[PDB]
């Protein structure tokens, strides 16, 4: 049975060096026509292909970044590297490695090349992050309004992923929407998260943050405007 | 170009 | 290069249809193409290979048509587990280029959102940074725009978005827009717009507040 697995660091700084290893079993990079590719996938975007290596030795890059990958093979190992220079932000995404088969063969020889169209065995993924700040802990604000009522916190500021966003100690769930990180031009992330409730409520509101990465635990009370 | 099994 | 489009963008069906997804590429791939599914935080997974190949292990209820410029997958009664992202790949011209991708959501009602702008904090504020958020709550489609207008003034490259995935009861979606100002900027100004559009809405809603207006 075939498996892929990538490995690397989860975070690199901007104008770095990023080295990731692709670790496999089920086949051999010496088997004849196969192939091992690099794809990657931005938060909330598409797929891009990035380069592929096959058994004898042949590479192919994207154009769009040629002049920064480097791609090899160690056959001992099952290792397949891939190498990117000169990383900015934009590069931060969830990196694949990936088995393309080769042709079926009777007897030794090829007779179908259509089982290559395809990268059929695919890696869990690894996601990479580029931001050269270091851990920080997020600096918590009130969302105030002024035919539900809502109102939240901002949690801003804070690096790395994750941070824990409750309401009211675990107790409030219903109409709760905890929104996904944005990575900032400043390299720290920031989120929002609130809650609709009926107009007419009586009891108060509390947001419980945990930033477990730099021992930030916050809680926010959070009240209508005015007094 | 092509790929290397296309033709 | 090479550009494979994918139609529709997102798609909206319920447990049981048939669905078609089409991917059309810019110069003939022959039959180099293969249809992947993704599951959200799960890698791709091969559903066809070679255009019509059903890959081994894959259900019944998945197959590909077409060569050269025009491909369709077709799955035969949806099943759960067929609410996610699709993706066409060619594997026929170097770069092998994927598609843009196709969102298999739940169908529900046509649901409008429940607009909120909350302005920033007098803490943060203190802090020299002013950050203006707007809450699209509770709706359906996925599709919304947010413009943010400063005295009246189009805001672009300061707001950042995120949108939360379906919700497992609701069938809804929700969006934040955070719009980010120096504390001196937005001194500068009074009135701070959050203008909505969305198919639920007949004509976009704004919500406002003025600066300082207590």
């Amino acid at each position: 049975r075939i498996t892929l697995k990538e490995s690397g660091p989860p975070l690199v700084k901007p104008t770095q060096t990023l080295t990731l290893t692709c670790s496999f079993s089920g086949f051999s990079l010496s088997d004849f026509g196969v192939g091992v590719g690099w794809i990657r996938q931005p938060p909330g975007k598409a797929l891009e292909w990035l380069a592929i290596i096959y058994s004898d030795d042949d590479k192919r890059y994207s154009p769009s970044l040629n002049t920064r990958l480097t791609i090899t093979k160690d056959t001992s190992k099952n290792q397949v590297v891939l190498v990117m220079t000169r990383v900015s932000p934009v590069d931060t995404a969830t990196y694949f490695c990936a088995h393309r088969r080769g042709p079926t063969t009777l007897f030794g020889v090829p007779i179908a090349r259509g089982p290559v169209n395809a990268m059929d065995v695919w890696g869990q993924g690894i996601t990479v992050t580029i931001s050269s700040t270091s851990t920080k802990g997020p600096s918590v604000f009130p969302l105030a309004p002024s035919g539900t009522a809502a109102l939240g916190c901002l949690v801003k500021d804070y690096f790395p992923e994750p941070v824990t966003v409750s309401w009211n100690s675990g107790a409030l769930t219903s109409g709760v929407h905890t929104f996904p990180a944005v990575l900032q031009s400043s390299g720290l992330y920031s989120l929002s998260s609130v809650v609709t409730v009926p107009s007419s409520s009586t009891q108060t509101y509390t947001c419980n943050v945990n930033h477990k990465p730099s021992n930030t635990k916050v809680d926010k009370r959070v009240e209508p405007k005015s007094c | 170009e092509l790929d290397x099994w296309a033709s | 290069a090479l550009q494979l489009t994918q139609s529709p963008s997102s798609l909206s069906a319920s447990v049981g249809d048939r669905i078609t997804i089409t991917c059309r590429a810019s110069q003939g791939v022959t039959s180099a193409l293969a249809w992947y599914r993704q599951k959200p935080g799960s890698p791709p997974q091969l559903l066809i290979y070679d255009a019509s190949s059903l890959e081994s292990g894959v259900p019944s209820r998945f197959s590909g048509s077409g060569s050269g410029t025009e491909f369709t997958l077709t799955i035969s009664t949806l099943r759960p587990e067929d609410f996610a992202t699709y993706y066409c790949q060619q594997l026929h011209f170097y770069p092998h280029t994927f598609g843009g991708g196709t969102r298999v959501d739940v169908r529900r009602t046509v649901a409008a959102p429940s607009v909120f702008i909350f302005p920033p904090s007098d803490e943060q504020l203190k802090s020299g940074t002013a950050s203006v958020v707007c809450l699209l709550n509770n709706f359906y489609p996925r599709e919304a725009k947010v413009q943010w207008k400063v005295d009246n003034a189009l805001q672009s490259g300061n707001s950042q978005e995120s949108v939360t995935e379906q919700d497992s009861k609701d069938s809804t979606y929700s969006l934040s827009s955070t719009l980010t100002l120096s504390k001196a900027d937005y001194e500068k100004h009074k009135v701070y717009e959050c203008e909505v559009t969305h198919q639920g809405l007949s004509s976009p809603v704004t919500k406002s507040f003025n600066r300082g207006e207590c």
